[PDB]
């Protein structure tokens, strides 16, 4: 039902498994070498990983919907780190 | 020789309303009779225009600044049909649900000149991703191959 | 009438949706399921404003427009544990680095 995503700076984000499974990387990390419901991201800080969790909510809500789709906002200060995260997570 | 994605030269008028339901400035692109993309006057956000078109003509819509792909009635392509009654055909233009990666590329592209991509402190593969700008001609080839299967 | 929330305490953050017609108490039950602490042992806040259990989320000011998927509204959370409730303490996220010169 839920999983926990932990940033490099120790912030814990609790998210619906279904939402987090948007990321193929996260799917593989959950399955593990022995499954787990927690995942640590050693190179993704909290201000980035929070935005990633917001994107999961966005994607799940607005995919296959007749309702008008708003922009996913990205501040310039976060854009580059978020791109790096997005590249790694493949979502 | 004869591209699959082309407007047909019917001379059957079709009244269309281009309705911009996105926050982007929209560029309407008409595929001519040889499948070549032809730009039309842009639509600001929050606007719609009644347009003269024809049946069997092919349209797609892009961000006018960046050429990012947009949807029209929930798909890539739009083809006017016969006006039933006096009703114009609505072409509702909306944002896709971009991947997070693509949305980040859009924002980085908007802040950084192409010549300065290589000055960013990122992996080489992300440079290549930044340089691969959204291309009308490339998306047509994609849609053409999908059309067969 | 779906509303998208970030329930935050210390360095913990829960992303969940809820109805405007749903109540604060119904939100505590969702928190209970996740964090394994009952409603009576938790307070919910709206910028240091103690939310009444009987009140709806809409009445608390968590409208659909104000609490979107891309920009969820924050709900403060504080637990009792010891004897009295602990003070609300939402730890802020890390600061972004300086914008590169090329992006200026
Ligand atoms: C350009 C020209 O002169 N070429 C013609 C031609 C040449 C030769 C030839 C060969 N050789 C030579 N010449 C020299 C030696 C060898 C041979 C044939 C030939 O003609 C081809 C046959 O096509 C016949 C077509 O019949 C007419 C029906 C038709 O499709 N009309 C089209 C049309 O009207 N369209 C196409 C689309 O549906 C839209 C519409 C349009 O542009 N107008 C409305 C409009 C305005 C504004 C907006 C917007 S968008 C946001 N805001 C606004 C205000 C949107 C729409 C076009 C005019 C673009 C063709």
């Amino acid at each position: 039902m839920y999983v926990k995503l932990i940033s490099s700076d120790g912030h814990e984000f609790i998210v619906k498994r279904e939402h987090a499974l948007t990321s193929g990387t996260i799917k593989a990390m959950l399955s593990g070498p022995n499954e787990t419901n927690e995942v640590n991201f050693r190179e993704i800080p909290s201000h980035v990983l929070s935005k990633v969790c917001m994107y999961f909510t966005y994607k799940v809500r607005y995919t296959n919907s007749s309702t008008e789709i708003p922009e996913f906002p990205i501040a310039p200060e976060i854009a580059l780190e978020l791109l790096m995260a997005a590249n790694f997570l493949d979502c | 020789p004869r591209p699959v994605l082309r407007s047909v030269n019917s001379r059957e008028p079709s009244q269309v309303i281009f309705c911009n339901r996105s926050p982007r400035v929209v560029l309407p692109v008409w595929l001519n009779f040889d499948g070549e993309p032809q730009p039309y006057p842009t639509l600001p956000p929050g606007t719609g225009r009644r347009i003269h078109s024809y049946r069997g003509h092919l349209w797609l819509f892009r961000d006018a600044g960046t050429h990012d792909g947009l949807l029209v009635n929930q798909t890539e392509l739009f083809v006017p049909s016969l006006n039933v009654d006096g009703q114009p055909i609505f072409a509702n233009i909306t944002l896709p649900v971009y991947t997070l990666k693509e949305r980040c590329l859009q924002v980085v592209r908007s802040l950084v000149k192409p010549e300065n991509y290589r000055r960013l402190d990122i992996v080489r593969s992300l440079y290549e991703d930044l340089e691969d700008h959204p291309n009308v001609q490339k998306d047509l080839e994609r849609l053409t191959q999908e059309r067969i299967a | 009438m779906d509303v998208f929330l970030m329930i935050r305490r210390h360095k913990t953050t829960i992303f969940t949706d809820a109805k405007e017609s749903s109540t604060v108490f119904e939100l505590k039950r969702i928190v209970e399921g996740i964090l394994k602490r009952p409603p009576d042992e938790q307070r919910l806040y709206k910028d240091d404003q103690l939310l009444d259990d009987g009140k709806t989320l809409g009445e608390c000011g968590f409208t659909s427009q104000t609490a979107r998927p891309q920009a969820p509204a924050t709900v403060g959370l504080a637990f009792r544990a010891d004897d009295t409730f602990e003070a609300l303490c939402i730890e802020p996220f890390s600061s972004p680095p300086e914008l590169p010169d090329v992006m200026k």
